[PDB]
């Protein structure tokens, strides 16, 4: 019912459908935990001698300042053949390990090049990914990674012809961005529906006149591999009175797998706020933003400003014909890239909590009903009923860890019976009902 | 005013 390694902290928490097995990244350390909670397998991933000046392998003649370094877990994601793990050390580099069996090691890189520092290398930035499959079969790698001291996103392969190229990404395979440290991105999350990939995060709105963080999200083909069609909308939660996305989560279920809305929680910069974007309006609104800078020069029929280049990429909205649509629907080679909204997407909260900060967001459906389990940073997890009459507040309420923000990484078990919580110190199996 | 969750389909009510 609870798993609490003494004297180490949490930040991942991943769970194999196929298997039930849960995997656990941690300072130091990787755990494999069986659905029930027990311990199946540890590894050790730390400490190592290092610097955030210094390339791997560190060695005392190039790296002298080198110095013993904790390594926190920046990324645990299943994959079809194996478990990934990047740590925050040695550049954010990634290993591959058995599925089952985590004290084995399958692929890493003998000398990561330049080309292959995945995760972020400092642990107060996150590092978010998500796993997809090329159109030969290929298995690939989606990776969102925030600004530190290297592309915010890339498309890199996890298992390619030579094994020693793995996680590595193509020249044109990244989305290209200049001021990194101006725009600072900040990722929450990233997920896949039908023929794309979405990108949650916060950056700074650089075409705004106060330069303040906001919330997008973001949308690509997966076939793709390119970021052609990479196109990007503001996030509007009380027109952005909630500025500061924090979690989101699309509705999971026994009757529906994965739902069709997408629930954030958002924070002000104190309260937070639950607000929902129905993903067809989230594609319907991509889909307008691209075919306007394609094809009417970023403007709508009456000329109003819709869509823009962002990221100071030398690059224009066009009057390509309508059917360049048809014919690029991804985009191509010569295609106005990236693309960006200046309409945002709106939300009107279904929550306003004045005196919380939610930090974790999963939804389920229990008899037609829509139910969220909302964690906050003061280690409470609330349960609200969603559904029509709703009072808004929550019908329950349970501490987890007093003081320790609850992690986004909440995960339903394969029946819904219970919810896995994790806060920094302790993983929890919690019951949905009684 | 605020929007809830249809039940059984997960679309969105817009107004109560
Ligand atoms: C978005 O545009 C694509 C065109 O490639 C189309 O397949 C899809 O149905 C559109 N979705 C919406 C919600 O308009």
């Amino acid at each position: 019912t609870a798993f609490t390694p003494n004297g180490t902290y949490l930040q991942h928490l991943a769970r194999d459908p196929t298997s039930g097995t849960l995997y656990l990244g941690a300072t130091n350390f990787l755990f494999q935990l069986s659905p029930g909670l027990q311990l199946e397998a540890t590894v050790s991933t730390g400490p190592v001698l290092d610097s955030r000046d210094c390339l791997p392998p560190v060695m005392p003649d190039e790296c002298p300042q080198a110095q013993p370094t904790n390594n926190p877990n920046q990324l645990l994601l299943v994959s079809p053949g194996a478990l990934v793990v990047c740590g925050s050390v040695h550049q954010g580099v990634c290993e591959q390990r058995r599925l089952g069996q985590l004290e084995q090691l399958l692929l890493r890189p003998e000398r990561p090049g330049d080309t292959q520092y995945v995760a972020a290398n400092d642990p107060a930035v996150s590092t978010v990914g998500l796993v997809a499959q090329g159109l030969a079969g290929e298995p690939l790698l989606f990776v969102g990674r925030g600004y530190t001291s290297i592309p915010p996103i890339t498309t890199r392969a996890l298992w390619p012809p030579d094994p020693q190229a793995a996680f590595s990404y193509e020249e044109t395979a990244k989305l290209a961005v200049g001021r990194l440290s101006e725009y600072s991105h900040h990722f929450v999350s990233a997920f896949a529906r039908g023929a794309s990939a979405y990108f949650l995060f916060l950056r700074r709105d650089l075409q705004a006149q106060s330069r303040a963080f906001r919330a997008y999200v973001s949308r690509v083909c997966l076939r793709d591999q390119h970021y052609y069609s990479y196109v990007e909308l503001p996030l509007a939660c009380e027109g952005g009175r909630y500025g500061l996305i924090q979690a989101a989560a699309v509705a999971t279920s026994r009757e529906v797998a994965h739902g069709e809305v997408l629930f954030a929680a958002f924070s002000s910069a104190g309260a937070s706020a639950l607000c929902a974007f129905p993903l067809d309006e989230v594609d319907r609104l991509a889909n307008r933003t691209r075919d306007a800078c394609y094809t009417r020069e970023g403007r709508a029929e009456d000329g109003t400003e819709v869509a823009y280049i962002e990221y100071d990429v030398n690059s224009d909205c066009a009057q390509l014909p309508v059917d360049t649509l048809d014919a690029y629907p991804c985009g191509s080679d010569h295609t106005p890239s990236p693309m960006a909204s200046r309409v945002p997407l709106e939300a009107t909260p279904i929550l306003e909590w004045p005196g919380i900060q939610l930090t974790a967001v999963a939804v389920t459906m229990e008899d037609g009903h829509t139910i969220a389990f909302l964690g906050d940073s003061q280690g409470q997890l609330h349960r609200v009923y969603l559904g029509p009459g709703s009072d808004g507040h929550p019908y329950s309420t349970q501490s987890i860890q007093q003081g320790s923000a609850v992690s986004r990484d909440l995960t339903f078990d394969g029946t819904f019976e219970h919810l896995y919580v994790m806060t920094q110190s302790t993983l929890l199996k919690v019951p949905v009902a009684s | 005013x605020r929007p809830r969750v249809a039940r059984w389909t997960g679309q969105i009510i817009y107004c109560s």
